[PDB]
């Protein structure tokens, strides 16, 4: 555990607390998953080329592809919000009731 | 508790040593009770499709008969086997084990002492 | 929307629950929970209206987060441990995120806030998706770590899911809140004996699956999404009420009807672990589903409400719902305590 | 939570009531913290200010309540000398319950909290005594 | 006093009367993502800082 | 819901406030039945500002045809209360 | 007498928003009976702008006032 | 009126029609026959061969044979000079008693 | 087989059936405008199926034996009680109309279903789109409650949105004199107190309302009484229209089979005509319902499913 | 003819008869030829015929 993992499970730790400290844009949280997505990309690429762990080195480049997935599918909805409200904020998007 | 038995027979309904236990008889009160859950469903499809409830088709009533008896069949011989398997681990492991599961000392009750508590 | 189309989103959404139930590997695991949302989210835009979206928007944030927690739960487990098999995980820190995202993918509480609103935003058909077929990848994984599960962090989301879940369900009149509401408190009993007796933890997910399609097909048959417009069934259907009232009373857990049963089961486990006022208090608590469960029963069967002119135009037409499986499901759902001992069959 | 309560039941009961009263009063307090947290992420405050007034209105009526209910427990078992005695807890769980009903400006819930924070005062020494596991490990 | 009044008023009329006002607290929600999501940060730091759910 | 309600007190406050801030009106030469024409010394175009002013302070539209009758402070509390269904 | 069932004042106890009527849960009202929300008030932005004087295409004095959509 | 509802209608006296009514049904030949079941299954049959069948339960909670056998206790233990009945129920040398 | 998703995927797709003749045609007018005349006509010479104008009794002539039921099995509304007294206490006037809509919404949803299921087009006589003319009618003559239309608007929004406008709206145009006059010589005892102002309504609402709405839609034909006459002249007009607008111009394969599934389930189509809305004009106490319910189950053929019926002489029932 | 439209079940629909006849029938045979198969290697494996 290097000075290295430090900083970027810090920095998963700081995009998860950024999704879930919504201000006003949908795309401004949407950001904060693909932040995390890199975070997540970083630290296991970096374990699995520290330990020569050789067939894992597929698995950060199978963890891209799916989070473009989701990516392209969080900016879906946002086409559909945008055009409902004209904007993405959040505070539209509260018609249904807990 | 029994996922990981030693049984290596993974993901398979009935094991091949299942067929040593005897299969239920089909006059057997729980495949008949199955059969009859079968005859109620074919008389609520009736009723929700407003039919003669006991005399419209009788070749759908059957079929739900042949089909719930059919698959219950099947349930209980490896409800069976499950419950055979349970007591063959149980005493296996009674026998592998005897200092965990001694014969207790007999006694009588002529020889001990149990407290009386008088209802008065 | 195309039907090959609408088929083909409908084996997707199959196809990544099955993928999170054969993989041994996390990465197949993670690979699976996102097929399943990406295919599920457009089940629930197909009518394309407001609530949908915002619905469907709730859902998609809240399922991204719980995936990502997941593939950090993962990633740790392989730093400390340097390999990727899907069991009990090698470092606590692990276990809670892995346990908090299968909490929020499950809708436990505190993690319920979406339950009740993507359920309402969505038509019924979807939202019997939501409520029966996501719950079997979460709860394929839980099956799998539960060595590892802190039992503090378990017990306490099964019981607040369990008070949560009842108390909500009693302010409501919609009944797609109300079934939403009625999911959360049952995810307790299951995630409670889970640390016990994982068997079953199967048993009431079963009982709870054919219960919960029970009623959705029910409202579906009718077109009933509130209290009011299912008081009016009993001047069309009076079948499907005492349909309702079975299945609701079995939903309640009364003997001697099927939904005794998982409660019956969950509470030897327990009391053979010397697990006593769990048990109790999970037992007690559960009266508040039973009471608003009651409350369908008197506006439903066992009263009748008034009714409006134009419902004498409905008596000339039959029910083209398909309303698959229902007289074999609400069979299932009401008899089936005398052959309790078929539990076994799930070990 | 696991410290506190530790520290809490490793006091003999009916002694260093001080002590005692520190530690519910920390048990109190959390509690009465993690709902001002609930209660302003969930129902937004008009203003800093006012909440940061609705923190401290909740974390002090919790802190109060716990307050009472170790030293009115603990004094109690001092005077009578019965150290292992259900009997103490009901009395400052009822003690709790009044100084909710104090903080709430209704008798009515006063009563009631006295009543059941009572009992669960008693069933919770109950408990320690007898080894009641509310979380209790797998066994079988 | 006892039948009608006081059995009801402390069995009966208050449990449920209890139960109603959680289900209000539980269900009066403002339906904005922006609230629950913040609570769901306060249950993880809850979860480690107060009861050590991560060891 | 909870918000106070509107009361003929409370529109009749409001009213006489709007007129306060009015630069051409004397703050102490305004009575609620004092004449905008005769008594203030107002010309049309005053009157329509005034109207406007009310506009925003109630927030609702106010059409000429009528809005050419509120002559006084106290009509205009009359016709918002008569059109604000407050009969209080 | 006859046996008693629900009037309308019995019923419309289930036709609110909420069971449990309170001052936050005053201005709830029950959603729409298909869950389609009426569409919100027409308010597409146009982006306006200035296509010429000076512009190459513009023949040097036209003021092209173009609304835009993307 | 708030909605469009039946007036309550009014009872119906079974005498008005039948006089002969025995209170069971409208319809005379099954009102009847209601009545005959009634009588022949719960008063000649219930309760009289019910009645006849528990006045000659055979030694009912076997009352009788105790009797029977504490007579012949009586004149044995008498006739040898044993007690009529001792303050034990169990021979004490099969109890071992503590220490 | 049924039609369903299975159908479609196998080759029955709306657009391969519809040609160029797959219209939808609608005549309205005021009371007595020669609709009924001209609408049969234009049908027999395009070629069209006829839907003669629903009434009271629609719904009871597409069902079991298709003869009238007796009027309490239709909520007792009566076209005869509304022109004698329009403002009874027992609501009839709300309820009839009530009625009227759910057997138009009915009888629109059976239209759609003809011409999409065979490529047939179809005339009609004051679809849905135009029965809100009777209404704004009763409404400014005191005849219903404002709570009333309102609970019509919101029937209808949930209703009317879901179908499509007819290709052709044909109007007769005919000023309320010549009405009341041709109501007059037609002598109806009842008709015959109409009074002139609630003709006048209706003009109303169909030139100033329903005209303009259905124009930006639809193709609107209007033609005067001395003009409606000659129905070859109508038909004339018909043939040679463009078709340039309307949603019928953005429909396809799935659009179309969405809507086949919506009119074909008559259940589904009537959904939100018996909204839980309690007005006493259409609210009905659960002792009433009750027993007329029961009289309805026992009408011969019709205690069980069409084709189960013995009493009719349905046979098969154990193998069917 | 008593109906003014043809119902979807004014007559049998005898593809699906045959069917559901034909089904029964085979999932009985195939059940009673399960069983007394079973009960053959039952006795068989524990010698007692
Ligand atoms: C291997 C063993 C499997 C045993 C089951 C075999 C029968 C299942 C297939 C029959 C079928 O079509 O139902 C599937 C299913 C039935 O759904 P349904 O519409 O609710 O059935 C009622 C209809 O009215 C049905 O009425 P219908 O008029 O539309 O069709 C008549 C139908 C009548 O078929 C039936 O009898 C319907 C009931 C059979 C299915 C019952 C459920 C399966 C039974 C096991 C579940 C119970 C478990 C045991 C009890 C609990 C544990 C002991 O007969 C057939 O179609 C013959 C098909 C032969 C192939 O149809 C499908 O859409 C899926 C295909
Ligand atoms: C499609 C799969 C998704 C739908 C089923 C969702 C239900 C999940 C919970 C209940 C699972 C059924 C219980 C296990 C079982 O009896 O079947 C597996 C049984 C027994 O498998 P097993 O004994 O090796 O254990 C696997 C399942 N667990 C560990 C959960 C118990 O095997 C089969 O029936 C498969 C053979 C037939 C293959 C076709
Ligand atoms: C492991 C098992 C788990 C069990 C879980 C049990 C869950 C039940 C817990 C529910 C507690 C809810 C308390 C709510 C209190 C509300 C008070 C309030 O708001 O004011 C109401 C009222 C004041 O309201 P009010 O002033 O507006 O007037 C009330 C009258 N009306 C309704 C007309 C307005 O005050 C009370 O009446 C409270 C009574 C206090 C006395 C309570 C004593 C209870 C003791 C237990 C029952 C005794 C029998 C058992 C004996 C056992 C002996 C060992
Ligand atoms: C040890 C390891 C530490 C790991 C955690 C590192 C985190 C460091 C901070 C970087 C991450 C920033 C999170 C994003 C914060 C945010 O987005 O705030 C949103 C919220 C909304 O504010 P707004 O809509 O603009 O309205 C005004 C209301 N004040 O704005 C607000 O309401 C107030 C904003 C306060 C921001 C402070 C956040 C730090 C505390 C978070 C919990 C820490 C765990
Ligand atoms: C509620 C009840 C719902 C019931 C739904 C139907 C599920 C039961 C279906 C049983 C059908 C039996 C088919 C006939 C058996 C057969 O011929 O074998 C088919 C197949 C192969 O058998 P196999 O064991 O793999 O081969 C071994 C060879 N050495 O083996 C199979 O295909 C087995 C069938 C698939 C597995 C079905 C699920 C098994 C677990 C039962 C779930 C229901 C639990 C009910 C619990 C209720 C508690 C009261
Ligand atoms: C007299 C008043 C008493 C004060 C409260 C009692 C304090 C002592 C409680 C305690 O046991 O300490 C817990 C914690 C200290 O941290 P710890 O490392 O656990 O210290 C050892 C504790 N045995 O101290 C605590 O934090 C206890 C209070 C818990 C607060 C939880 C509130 C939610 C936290 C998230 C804040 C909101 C979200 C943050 C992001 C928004 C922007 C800031
Ligand atoms: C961070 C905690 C969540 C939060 O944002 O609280 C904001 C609250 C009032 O902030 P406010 O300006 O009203 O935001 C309005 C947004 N529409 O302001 C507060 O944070 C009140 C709570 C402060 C913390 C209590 C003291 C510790
Ligand atoms: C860690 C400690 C967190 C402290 C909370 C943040 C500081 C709060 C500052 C005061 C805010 C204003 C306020 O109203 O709180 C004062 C509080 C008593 O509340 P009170 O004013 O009496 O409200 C009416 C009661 N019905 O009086 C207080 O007790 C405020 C301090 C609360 C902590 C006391 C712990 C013992
Ligand atoms: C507000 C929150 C703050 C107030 C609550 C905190 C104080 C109570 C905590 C419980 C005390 C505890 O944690 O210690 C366990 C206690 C004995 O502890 P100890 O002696 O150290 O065990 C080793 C013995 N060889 O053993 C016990 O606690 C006995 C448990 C008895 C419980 C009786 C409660 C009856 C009512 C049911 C409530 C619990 C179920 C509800 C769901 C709970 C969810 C957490
Ligand atoms: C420094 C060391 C201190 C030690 C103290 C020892 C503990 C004493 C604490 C007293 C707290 C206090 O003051 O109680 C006082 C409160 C009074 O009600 P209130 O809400 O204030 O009324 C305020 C009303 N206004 C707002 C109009 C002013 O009691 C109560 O509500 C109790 C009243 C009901 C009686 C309950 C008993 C019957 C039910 C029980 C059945 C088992
Ligand atoms: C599906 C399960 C069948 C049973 C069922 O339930 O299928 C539902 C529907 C049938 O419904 P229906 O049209 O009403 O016919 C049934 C009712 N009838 C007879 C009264 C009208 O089948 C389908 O759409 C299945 C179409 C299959 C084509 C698949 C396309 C290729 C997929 C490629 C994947 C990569
Ligand atoms: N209240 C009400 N009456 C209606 C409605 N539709 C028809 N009617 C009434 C009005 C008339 O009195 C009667 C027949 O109306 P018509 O439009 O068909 O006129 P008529 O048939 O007599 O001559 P015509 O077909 O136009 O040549 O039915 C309706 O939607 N509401
Ligand atoms: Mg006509």
């Amino acid at each position: 555990m290097s000075m290295v993992y430090m900083n970027i499970m810090m920095a998963f730790t700081v995009s998860l607390v950024g999704l879930l400290m919504y201000r006003s844009h949908l795309m401004s949280s949407l950001l904060c998953l693909e932040g995390m997505m890199l975070s997540l990309f970083v630290m296991a690429a970096l374990t699995i080329l520290n330990s020569h762990f050789t067939l894992a080195s597929m698995m950060p480049i199978i963890l891209l592809v799916f989070a473009a997935c989701e990516a392209a599918l969080g900016l879906s909805l946002l086409v559909m919000v945008s055009n409902t409200y004209g904007t993405d904020y959040v505070q539209n998007l509260n018609l249904l009731q807990c | 508790m029994m996922t990981g038995r030693q049984g290596r027979a993974t993901f398979q309904f009935l094991p091949d040593e299942a067929r040593s236990l005897p299969p239920p008889k089909l006059t057997d009160p729980r495949l008949a009770f199955v059969g009859f859950l079968g005859y109620c469903s074919g008389l609520i499809d009736n009723a929700i499709r407003r039919r003669p409830v006991l005399l419209a088709g009788l070749h759908r009533q059957l079929l739900y008969i042949t089909s719930f008896v059919f698959v219950g069949y099947y349930l209980l011989k490896r409800q069976d086997y499950m419950y055979a398997v349970r007591d063959h681990d149980m005493f296996s492991y009674i026998k592998s084990h005897p200092e965990d599961f001694p014969e207790k000392d007999k006694k009588t009750y002529g020889e001990v002492f149990e407290e009386f508590h008088p209802v008065r | 929307m195309n039907p090959i189309i609408f088929i083909i989103i409908l084996l997707t959404i199959m196809l990544g629950t099955i993928i999170v139930m054969i993989s041994s590997h996390w990465l197949l695991v993670w690979i699976g929970f996102e097929m399943n949302m990406l295919a599920i989210i457009p089940i629930m835009m197909k009518n394309h209206n407001p609530r949908a979206t915002e619905a469907s928007t709730k859902y998609f944030l809240t399922q991204s987060t719980a995936s990502m927690l997941l593939m950090m739960a993962v990633i740790i487990n392989l730093m400390f441990s340097g390999q990727w098999t899907v069991m009990k995980l090698f470092n606590p820190m692990a276990s809670m995120l892995m346990t908090m995202a299968l909490a929020m993918k499950l809708g436990m509480a505190p993690f319920h806030f979406w339950v009740p609103e993507v359920t309402q935003g969505i038509p019924l058909s979807s939202g019997l998706i939501l409520l029966t077929w996501q719950k079997l990848a979460p709860m394929s994984v839980l099956y799998q770590i539960f060595p590892s599960i802190n039992l503090n962090l378990i017990l306490t989301l099964s019981v607040l899911s369990i008070l949560i879940g009842g108390w909500g369900g009693l302010n409501q009149t919609q009944l797609r809140k109300i079934m939403a509401y009625s999911s959360i408190a049952h995810m307790g009993w299951m995630t409670a004996v889970l640390p016990y007796n994982p068997t079953m933890t199967l048993l009431n997910l079963i009982i709870y699956i054919i219960m919960t399609s029970t009623m959705f097909t029910m409202f579906m048959a009718n077109s009933t999404t509130t209290t009011l417009s299912l008081s009016h069934t009993w001047n069309k259907t009076p079948i499907m009420t005492v349909l309702i009232l079975a299945t609701l009373l079995s939903m309640g857990g009364l003997p001697p009807l099927s939904g005794f049963m998982p409660k019956w089961m969950i509470i030897q486990e327990m009391t053979k672990n010397n697990s006593i006022i769990l048990p109790t208090f999970m037992a007690i608590t559960a009266l508040l589903n039973l009471y608003f469960y009651m409350r369908l029963t008197y506006s439903t069967t066992l009263t009748m409400f008034p009714s409006t002119n134009n419902m004498k135009m409905k008596w000339q037409f039959p029910l083209m719902k398909k309303m698959t499986f229902l007289p074999t499901m609400v069979v299932l759902s009401t008899m089936m305590l005398p052959l309790t001992p078929m539990l076994s069959v799930l070990e | 939570a696991k410290t506190v309560l530790r520290q809490y039941w490793d006091i003999p009961e009916g002694t260093e009531c001080h002590r005692k009263t520190y530690a519910t009063t920390s048990i109190g307090g959390a509690a009465g913290l993690v709902v001002s947290a609930y209660s302003v992420a969930l129902k937004t405050p008009t203003s800093f200010l006012e909440g940061v007034a609705r923190t401290g209105r909740y974390t002090f009526t919790a802190a109060a309540i716990g307050a009472i209910f170790g030293l009115t427990s603990c004094i109690s078992a001092q005077v009578r000398e019965k150290p292992d005695d259900p009997l103490n807890y009901l009395i400052g769980g009822c003690a709790g319950g009044l100084i909710l009903g104090a903080r709430t400006r209704s008798y009515g819930i006063g009563a009631a909290a006295c009543a059941y924070m009572g009992l669960t005062a008693a069933l919770v020494k109950m408990g320690q005594l007898e080894g009641w596991q509310v979380f209790a490990e797998p066994k079988v | 006093l006892l039948d009608l009044i006081w059995l009801e008023a402390i069995l009966p009329k208050t449990i449920s009367l209890a139960q109603m006002k959680a289900s209000t607290l539980v269900t009066n929600q403002k339906g904005l993502i922006k609230l629950y999501f913040l609570s769901f940060l306060i249950t993880i730091l809850i979860s480690m800082i107060l009861f050590n759910f991560h060891e | 819901s909870d918000a106070p309600p509107l009361t003929l007190e409370g529109i009749k406050d409001r009213v006489l406030y709007v007129l306060k801030l009015y630069d051409k009106i004397d703050p102490e030469k305004l009575s609620v039945n004092s004449h905008f024409m005769k008594d203030l010394g107002l010309d049309s175009l005053d009157q329509v500002e005034i109207i406007m002013a009310m506009e925003d302070e109630f927030g609702f539209e106010i059409p000429d045809i009528d809005a050419e009758k509120l002559m006084c402070p106290q009509e205009i509390v009359d016709y918002i209360a008569d059109k604000k269904d407050v009969y209080e | 007498a006859r046996q008693w069932q629900p009037d309308v004042e019995w019923a419309e106890q289930y036709g609110g928003a909420v069971m449990y009527p309170t001052k936050e849960t005053a201005h709830w009202k029950p959603p729409p009976w298909n869950d389609v929300d009426p569409p919100k008030d027409t308010l597409v932005s146009n982006l306006t702008l200035n296509f010429g004087p000076q512009h190459p295409a513009a023949h040097g004095v036209l003021r092209l006032v173009m609304e835009l959509s993307g | 009126l708030r909605w469009q509802e039946d007036p309550e209608p009014e009872d119906e006296n079974l005498y008005e029609k039948n006089p002969d009514s025995h209170g069971y049904d409208k319809d005379p030949a099954v009102d009847i026959w209601n009545m005959r079941v009634v009588f022949f299954f719960g008063f000649s049959i219930v309760l009289v061969l019910g009645s006849t069948f528990v006045a000659y339960l055979p030694d009912y909670r076997m009352q009788e044979w105790a009797r029977r056998e504490a007579e012949r206790l009586v004149k044995y233990r008498e006739a040898h000079g044993l007690p009529i009945m001792e303050s034990n129920c169990f021979d004490p040398s099969k109890i071992q008693l503590p220490e | 087989l049924q039609y369903g998703p299975l159908a479609y995927i196998l080759g029955e797709k709306a657009t391969k059936k519809m040609t160029e003749k797959s219209k939808l045609i609608t005549v309205d007018g005021n009371i007595c405008s020669g609709k009924s005349k001209l609408a049969k006509e234009i049908a027999e010479k395009l070629g069209l199926k006829h839907f003669p104008e629903a009434g009271i009794h629609y719904v009871d002539s597409t069902t079991g034996d298709g003869k009238p039921l007796p009027v309490q099995f239709s909520g007792n509304c009566s076209l005869e009680k509304f022109y004698d007294d329009p403002k009874s206490n027992d609501g009839n006037s709300y309820r009839l109309q009530a009625w009227l809509y759910a057997s138009r919404l009915l009888q629109y949803a059976d239209a759609l279903e003809h011409l999409l299921s065979t490529g047939q087009g179809v005339v009609l006589e004051r679809s849905i789109y135009s029965d809100f003319v009777f209404l704004e009618a009763m409404y400014r003559q005191g005849f219903i409650r404002k709570q009333c239309v309102d609970h019509y608007n919101q029937v209808k929004k949930v209703t009317i949105c879901e179908y499509l406008p007819p290709h052709v709206v044909v109007y007769v145009d005919v000023p309320v004199p010549e009405v009341q006059s041709r109501i007059q010589k037609k002598g109806n005892p009842h008709e015959m107190k109409i009074t002139s102002a609630y003709l006048q309504d209706i003009e109303n609402a169909y030139k100033g309302t329903f005209l303009p709405e259905m124009s930006e839609k639809c193709e609107v034909l209007q033609y005067s009484a001395w003009e409606a006459q000659d129905a070859e002249k109508v038909v004339e007009d018909i043939e040679y229209l463009k078709y340039d607008k309307g949603p019928w111009l953005d429909q396809n394969d799935r659009k179309l089979h969405k809507l086949r599934m919506l009119v074909q389930d008559k259940l589904e189509v009537l959904n939100y005509t018996s909204i839980p809305v309690f007005l006493p004009e259409v609210t009905v106490g659960a002792h009433q319902s009750d027993q007329v319910f029961q009289e309805f189950t026992e009408l011969p053929g019709r205690k069980y499913r069409a084709g189960y019926n013995e009493d009719v002489g349905d046979k098969w029932i154990w193998l069917k | 003819k008593f109906y003014i439209q043809e119902p979807p079940h004014g007559s049998p629909n005898w593809l699906k008869v045959g069917l559901t006849l034909g089904t029964s029938v085979f999932l009985w045979i195939y059940l009673i030829k399960q069983h007394n198969e079973d009960v053959l290697e039952y006795k068989r494996r524990n010698g007692l015929e």
